[PDB]
């Protein structure tokens, strides 16, 4: 009841944007995708102005994902279609680390919130790699049996990662003993394209079966399935906060779900054949960043 | 093909 619409409060008119992410203070955000350019914008400027990035970093390969460091304000990691995982400093524009062990496209990178020098990546090479920014070689390698589409650290401990796999399952690992996952969550009928935590115990996933799912990683239980959007092919984005899930759709629409309700609380038509390609909440607030396959960026806000 | 899930 609280919200029925998404209001557009800003738009940057444009190339697919595969990732849009806020820095540790929700002050800057970065975008990246097929154009081989990591662009950094000032959020307040975008909201207030009638819009140029403050930093642009050219890359050798198409980008699949970004993750800002949670301690070092100025550091951001990228994964690319060559398999390289790069840590960048947005003030100097330099690559700080270039991790080159993946043999195929890396789809995901995630910096840990609680051990901020640690970052994890997953790849079409079927490996999960854990890296430490002070070391050139990977610290942990998990050999899996299928392409890895997303890896995410638990927000409360760097010992746990969720792995979304093309085998249709979420593999939840304790990195202190990688012999077997703690649990493998089955329920999706197609590849699991995203995993994101609402809290220490609540995990959400997206899949090309046109569903989102909510899972309890304390008691290893399925919770809820969310339906309404169309997602049979593309990476269309998933972002969650403590209460809400948002995802893209192949209908060029953003969908929002409350975690307790299986059908959308609202949706927004972006304004064919376009798809939403990236979404990111501004922490626990009703404000979110969104981008689509044309490269348009919008700042949206849930509203009554 | 870009941004296509395996």
């Amino acid at each position: 009841t609280r919200y029925s619409r998404l209001r557009v409060i800003a738009e940057i008119r444009h190339n697919i944007v595969s990732s849009i992410e806020f820095d540790r203070d929700d002050e800057l955000f970065a975008t990246a995708g097929v154009s081989r350019c990591i662009k950094v914008f000032d959020f307040s400027s975008v909201v207030n102005e009638p819009q140029c990035p403050i930093v642009e970093m050219s890359t050798r390969s198409k980008l699949s994902c970004l993750s800002w460091n949670k301690h070092e304000k100025n550091h951001i990691a990228s994964s690319d279609y060559e398999g390289i995982v790069t840590v960048w400093d947005v003030t100097t524009r330099q690559s700080l680390m270039e991790y080159e062990e993946h043999e195929k496209r890396a789809w995901s990178v995630d910096f840990s919130r609680t051990e901020p020098s640690m970052l994890v990546s997953g790849s079409d090479d079927c490996k999960v790699k854990v890296w430490c920014t002070r070391q050139e070689a990977s610290v942990i390698n998990i050999d899996m049996k299928a392409n890895i589409c997303c890896v995410k650290y638990n927000p409360g401990s760097s010992n746990y990662i969720a792995v979304g796999s093309a085998d249709h399952h979420i593999h939840y690992y304790d990195l202190r003993n990688i012999s077997q996952p703690l649990h493998v969550f089955s329920g999706h009928k197609k590849a699991v394209s995203y995993v994101k935590f609402l809290s220490n115990n609540e995990l959400a996933s997206a899949s090309t079966d046109s569903t989102l799912r909510l899972w309890d990683v304390k008691d290893n239980l399925p919770v809820r399935t969310f339906r309404g959007h169309t997602n049979e092919k593309n990476f269309v984005g998933l972002t969650v906060n403590s209460e809400y899930l948002a995802c893209g759709s192949e209908t060029n629409e953003v969908y929002v779900y409350h975690k307790e309700i299986t059908r959308p609380v609202t949706s927004h038509r972006f304004g064919g054949s376009y798809f939403i390609s990236a979404v990111c909440w501004k922490s626990d607030s009703p404000t979110m960043l969104t981008a689509n396959s044309q490269g348009t960026i919008k700042v949206l806000v849930l509203a009554a | 093909r870009y941004a296509v899930v395996p």
